[PDB]
């Protein structure tokens, strides 16, 4: 039997548009829907349900059987109410596609109606087919919390047979500690180390310096700042006056490890910016308040992929969001360098995950990559 | 006898109560609605009706659709009238109550809409290879069978949905191809947009001037080649709707101009998907992008044409990526996939390009298409700073309040210059030294600027933009061998 789910007070189910996909994607959802109605899993239904969900098709890791994926954010944030600090230290970590298991529940007969979702026609020559789950859907966030006295019923011999390896259950995954967060490692600031220094590689220097100080305001540059006294050519050499090399160290030092007094606060958004490098390399930081960075990181493109900026884009936002879930159990919310049409067009041609992170399309300044590599 | 559609009202609310104005089986309780000659006000009702799934609010394009041998239209009768209203929710209606949906009612195109598509689902299975398009009141059906089998086809149809009560215009009194619809003109084997007829006056006042801009746009769908701007002069400074613009000398002439393209008929061919879809994109004047898309070399199934200023500072590069960007997204609509690209840009120039721009940008399969003009990038900054070239050390600032600003350098090499700005922005000062030092500088340059602004804007390669000033500076990095931009903390 099913337990009362409901929309947080006052608030109403999502009508949210659903993005054109392509005949490939169409048919695959098609194929997939036809045979969860015939297992009940989800029933059509008529115009008196004014709700709406996003859907679309992706491929498993290294699979080649489409995977229906359903975009409950917005059922998510309006659904009411109801983390391992060792799994980022563990050697290996594992990710279990547990999802199917949500179907064999039954769901909310009176909440149903806002699972509803659309799968389009080709050129609007038809008025698309209208669903909405009978059983607990993958992807929102309501299935876990629902299966969980459930879930762990079912992993409490496992556990207690081997209480050392740590489960951690997030949405429809699964993480048992393929991750090797043990050798995750946080970019820190790294100022040049060079025989010679030219007018122009001091400006550099004492730019990141500026901006370095920000995070570590013990950074002093003064010294540096008078070797650049006077108008003089860029590509004048310019030998380190020993108040300088000083001046030098002691910021090198203070860069050699993350600043103090920066914890992970559960209340606070978590953020995560990304910038894009070149050569296939993509930096990106996640923190909840400006300088005060959780974790900095580095991402180098998969093979199959170097003629493809967006790929690579989602790519990315999938391997940091893995690292999210891994260390505080959260999604972060993304600051994409991209045009948001160019990513709403082909995001969903290269997602393998279950669930959708939130997002946001900036202007990336000049300055901070130089920064950042 | 179609099965009923369940209706509530808005939570919290109950029936309409609104008095009777005063005046002089489809119908068969606190609540009543107003009623008169016979039209219904169901404003209030539909106030309190709960809400439905949108209706058909995207509508196909001909050069989507697959071509037929014989196509049909058939406009249902009573169709509202012909479906019951549930019966719970009747007596909502009571005015005398319905048992159909009501004409003017807010759930009734919904439902019926609905309900036409569980009529012709049987219908459907059946006819795997007959095509039916619900659009409101008609539904076309083309088909792929002689002009004898697709009369009897028709006539099934008319039959199954005769079972439903719902009745059609026989042979005799239903409407012949072409179609006319939303501005096109359907034929089974080819397309195009319904006749275009440029008023021929000696008079013309905004109306009539703003009709017209809006007729020859609607064209440019496939008829490239129509000008506007030269008429959509005459509106600038407009008094009234009725003003009477008096046609200049070059207004009657781009007129004449459209008056004779729109003399020769061009028609859209229809959609094959055992060929492939291929879209080219020429460079039609500064900022403005045209396109054709087609399986056959000619044979366009759409065209149309592009001018969107993403902004204020932009190149053609990243303009030639937004006009494929929006090309793709109308393809995948269409036809559910996107075409093979024929551009006029080299692998190399769009190589250079998305490897160094700091945002993520991509362009699906496509191709070098030799066309002049090809789009390329008109300058590009020296990585690393130039030997033997004079170091301009620039410097911008302005009285946010006074708009009262200063703009100059000093070089390596002893030279100095500032020049004194009025009505100016701290920003526009910043770009003006940098202006300053390329104007004073020989082909190769090192410019030191504290600007983050104007760092940012040049560093982005801009070949048009907005700004005056952000012109004349792109203008002359064009001529300069060499130009090193490097920044610099203020204060
Ligand atoms: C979107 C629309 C409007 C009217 C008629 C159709 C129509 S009638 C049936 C569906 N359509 C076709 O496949 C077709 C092909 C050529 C002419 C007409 C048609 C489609």
């Amino acid at each position: 039997e099913t337990v009362p789910v409901k929309l947080k007070p006052g608030m109403d189910g999502p009508k949210v548009k659903q993005w054109p996909l392509t005949e490939e994607k169409i048919k695959a959802l098609v194929e997939i829907c036809t045979e969860m109605e015939k297992e009940g899993k989800i029933s059509k239904i008529g115009p008196e349900n004014p709700y709406n969900t996003p859907v679309f098709a992706i491929k498993k890791k290294d699979s080649t059987k489409w995977r229906k994926l359903v975009d409950f954010r917005e059922l998510n944030k309006r659904t009411q109410d109801f983390h391992p600090a060792g799994l980022k230290k563990k050697k290996s970590v594992t990710v279990l596609d547990v999802g199917d298991a949500y179907f064999s529940v039954p769901l909310d007969e009176d909440f149903r109606k806002y699972t509803a979702f659309t799968i389009p026609s080709i050129n609007n020559e038809t008025p698309g087919i209208r669903y909405q789950y009978n059983v607990l859907p993958q992807g929102w966030k309501g299935s876990p919390a629902i299966f969980q006295s459930s879930m762990t019923k079912i992993l409490e011999p496992f556990r207690k047979q081997n209480p050392d390896i740590v489960i951690y259950q997030y949405m429809d995954d699964l993480y048992v500690g393929e991750l090797h967060p043990d050798k995750w490692t946080v970019q820190p600031i790294v100022l040049p180390e060079k025989d010679s220094w030219t007018v122009n590689d001091i400006q550099k220097l004492v730019g990141k310096l500026n901006w370095a100080s920000q995070i570590y305001p013990g950074i002093k540059v003064r010294q540096l700042c008078k070797l650049l006294r006077g108008t003089k050519a860029l590509t004048e050499v310019i030998p380190l006056t020993e108040e300088a090399e000083l001046e030098l160290a002691e910021n090198r030092e203070i860069l050699k490890e993350p600043v103090h007094g920066v914890y992970y606060d559960p209340s606070k958004d978590l953020i995560a910016e990304i910038q894009k490098q070149g050569q296939g390399q993509w930096t990106y930081q996640i923190y909840q308040e400006p300088f005060k960075n959780l974790k900095t990181g580095k991402y180098a493109r998969m093979r199959g992929a170097h003629t493809n900026d967006v790929k690579q884009l989602t790519e990315a936002v999938q391997k940091i969001t893995t690292e999210s879930i891994v260390i505080w159990g959260k999604t972060p919310k993304f600051k994409l360098p991209i045009q948001k049409e160019t990513w709403e067009t082909w995001w969903t041609e290269y997602w393998q995950a279950t669930w959708i992170p939130e997002w946001e399309f900036v202007n990336t300044p000049p300055l901070v990559k130089l920064w950042y590599q | 006898p179609i099965e009923t559609v369940p209706v509530k009202l808005k939570p919290g609310m109950d029936g309409p109560k609104v008095k009777q104005w005063p005046l002089t089986g489809k119908i068969s309780n606190p609540y009543n609605t107003p009623v008169f000659a016979k039209l219904v006000d169901f404003r209030e009702l539909n106030k309190r009706t709960q809400d439905f799934w949108e209706v058909q609010l995207g509508i196909p394009h001909p050069a989507g659709l697959k071509k037929k041998k014989s196509v049909t239209v058939l406009d249902v009768g009573d169709a509202y009238f012909s479906v019951p209203l549930d019966e719970d929710f009747r007596k909502y209606t009571a005015f005398y109550q319905y048992n159909v949906l009501p004409q003017g009612w807010k759930g009734s195109p919904a439902i019926f809409q609905s309900s036409m598509t569980k009529i012709l689902e049987p219908f459907r299975k059946q006819n795997p290879d007959i095509v039916i398009y619900q659009y409101m009141d008609d539904l076309y059906v083309g088909s792929d069978l002689e002009i004898g089998q697709h009369r009897t086809k028709i006539e099934e149809l008319r039959q199954h949905l005769l079972r439903w009560g719902l009745t059609t215009p026989d042979k005799k009194h239903q409407k012949e191809p072409p179609f006319l619809w939303m501005g096109y003109e359907l034929h089974p084997d080819k397309w195009t947009v319904q006749p275009i007829v440029l008023p021929e006056k000696d008079s013309w006042t905004v109306n009539d001037i703003q009709k017209l801009v809006g007729k020859l746009n609607w064209a440019s769908q496939i008829y490239p080649g129509i000008k506007v701007r030269q008429l959509c002069k005459l509106l600038r400074g407009t008094k009234a709707l009725t003003e009477v613009i008096p046609l200049t000398e070059e207004a009657e002439l781009e007129l004449a101009e459209n008056r004779e393209i729109l003399k020769e008929p061009v028609h859209g061919v229809y959609y094959d998907p055992s060929k492939d879809l291929i879209a080219e994109i020429q460079k039609q004047g500064q900022g403005q992008w045209t396109y054709q898309i087609y399986q056959e070399p000619f044979k366009n199934l759409k065209t149309g044409k592009y001018a969107r200023m993403r902004g204020a500072h932009t190149n053609d590069v990243k303009q030639l990526t937004e006009a494929v960007q929006k090309i793709t997204t109308e393809s995948i609509v269409i036809w559910g996939k996107t075409p093979k690209f024929k551009l006029p840009i080299q692998k190399e120039t769009w190589e250079t390009w998305w490897t160094e721009y700091w945002q993520a940008t991509w362009i699906p399969e496509w191709e070098f298409v030799n066309t002049p003009p090809l789009v390329k990038l008109w300058y590009q900054l020296e990585k690393e700073p130039i030997v033997g070239a004079e170091t301009f050390y620039v410097d911008g600032a302005a009285n946010r309040e006074t708009k009262l600003g200063k703009a100059g350098y000093v070089t390596n090499r002893g030279r100095q210059k500032v020049v004194t700005l009025t009505d100016t922005t701290n920003q526009k000062t910043e770009l003006q030294a940098i202006y300053l030092a390329l104007q004073d500088s020989g082909l190769e340059v090192n410019i030191v600027t504290d600007s983050q602004y104007a760092l940012g804007i040049i560093q982005a390669q801009p070949d048009q933009s907005e700004s005056e000033l952000v012109n004349q500076i792109i203008e002359q990095l064009i001529k300069k061998e060499k130009v090193y931009l490097a920044w610099v903390p203020a204060h």
